[PDB]
């Protein structure tokens, strides 16, 4: 059975009234530190604190110069050598923005996606390597030290479709990719190929050489399977040797690559069976990109639905079906609810929505 | 079972990401 209870404590309206498609809080910020987490929408990137009694703090707002911008993801890093916070930024544009979140200054930006981008995650291991998805069908991996594209994930066996998300696994020795062409790709990046590559992206120095870096062009996944769901893939994420990813059906499926007893670093890149090991089941979420999020420890999992709903789940309850927690609703909250995000020690679930609405529920 | 076994895999590995936060100083924002 689900322990998990928690309290609506406060929620805002931003000032623009333009739907909120990305919130995360920046788990790089040490034990003590202020509780800070970015939300994104239209062109505006907005930090926010966590105090005491729900108070909500504004911090800074980063509007970007061009106008047309629609920001659809956010992800924190730290510069490895100044130990600063770091928060990279995209959406509609395909430009990918490296946001000093102190001073909210573009310190750089990375060009290249023919596309919008749906989805920007770090490495957990690496505060430099950056992973995008985008609408041009292909994943790029950046070294945002050296200012290379380390890798491109796609071409004669990637993606067919829009990709719309991807997660690296625990350690980073891998990345699960899946878009609207219903497939779920996975592309190993612990290969000797690509850890050379990365190690390439290091070494590389524009002031001591005149060519441009090499990147790599990864045409051929690890693992492909387009038999988990039957349309459009718009958010997946790796519980530990397994998958969890979700469609329009209203279920999160819990899946593996192969057979049931099965090891993920065996699987060999033809393999044509795949292993269904639950489901996570809702309603009112048939819409396109609606995100679901996990705690830091995979204990817990959340998902807002269209109207304004928050699922919650207990990881640690075995059956998928005694494992829901009370759904946390307030009666005020009624726009889709696009992305959660947990704090680092899972004491705050912030939402938010389509009607510029944030909603921090407390953990009791 | 393929459960536990996969709660101790997340338990360890999440160990060690908390480890290598632990031993890290980032500066307020
Ligand atoms: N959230 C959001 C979003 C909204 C509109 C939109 N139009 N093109 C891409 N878009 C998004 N992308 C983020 C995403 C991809 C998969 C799941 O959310």
């Amino acid at each position: 059975k689900c322990k998990y209870s928690f309290k609506c404590v406060n929620s805002l309206k931003e000032d623009h009234n333009q739907p909120l498609f990305g919130v995360q809080f920046n788990w790089h910020s040490k034990e003590g530190d202020p509780l800070v987490f970015a939300t994104v929408g239209s062109n505006r990137v907005t930090l926010y604190e966590c105090h005491s009694q729900g108070e909500i703090r504004l911090l800074q707002s980063y509007v970007d110069a061009d106008a047309d911008e629609n920001f659809y993801t956010c992800a924190w890093t730290y510069d490895s050598n100044t130990s600063h916070p770091l928060l990279a930024v995209a959406g509609s544009r395909g430009i990918i923005r490296i946001i000093n979140p102190i001073t909210m200054q573009c310190i750089k930006h990375y060009v290249g996606h023919g596309n919008a981008i749906n989805e920007l995650k770090f490495h957990p291991r690496d505060p430099n390597l950056l992973l995008s998805v985008s609408k041009d069908h292909a994943l790029r991996l950046w070294n945002i030290q050296t200012d290379t594209l380390v890798a491109i994930f796609g071409g004669v066996e990637g993606h067919r479709d829009e990709v719309l998300s991807a997660d690296y696994d625990l350690l980073g020795e891998k990345i699960m990719s899946c878009g609207m062409d219903h497939s779920l790709k996975l592309w190993r990046i612990n290969s000797k190929r690509m850890m050379n590559a990365i190690k390439e992206s290091y070494d590389y120095n524009p002031n001591k050489t005149n060519r441009p870096f090499i990147s790599q062009k990864i045409h051929f996944p690890d693992f492909s399977t387009r038999d988990i769901h039957r349309n459009y893939v718009d958010c997946v994420r790796w519980l530990g040797d397994l998958i969890l990813s979700k469609s329009c059906e209203n279920a999160i499926v819990c899946w593996k690559p192969g057979k049931m007893e099965d090891d993920i670093d065996k699987i060999k890149p033809s393999e044509s069976n795949v292993t269904i090991l639950g489901r996570f089941d809702y309603s009112q979420c048939d819409i396109w990109y609606m995100r679901f999020s996990m705690d830091f420890w995979q204990k817990m999992l959340a998902l807002g639905n269209q109207v304004g709903k928050l699922y919650v789940w207990d990881l640690e309850v075995e059956d998928p079906h005694k494992a829901k927690c009370t759904t946390l609703t307030h009666h005020k909250c009624g726009a889709a609810i696009r992305q959660t995000s947990f704090s680092r020690d899972s004491s705050i679930l912030i939402a938010v929505c389509d009607d510029a609405s944030i909603w921090r529920w407390d953990r009791l | 079972s393929m459960f536990s076994s996969n709660r101790q895999k997340i338990l360890e590995r999440t160990e060690i990401l908390n480890q290598e936060w632990k031993q890290r100083r980032i500066q307020p924002v």
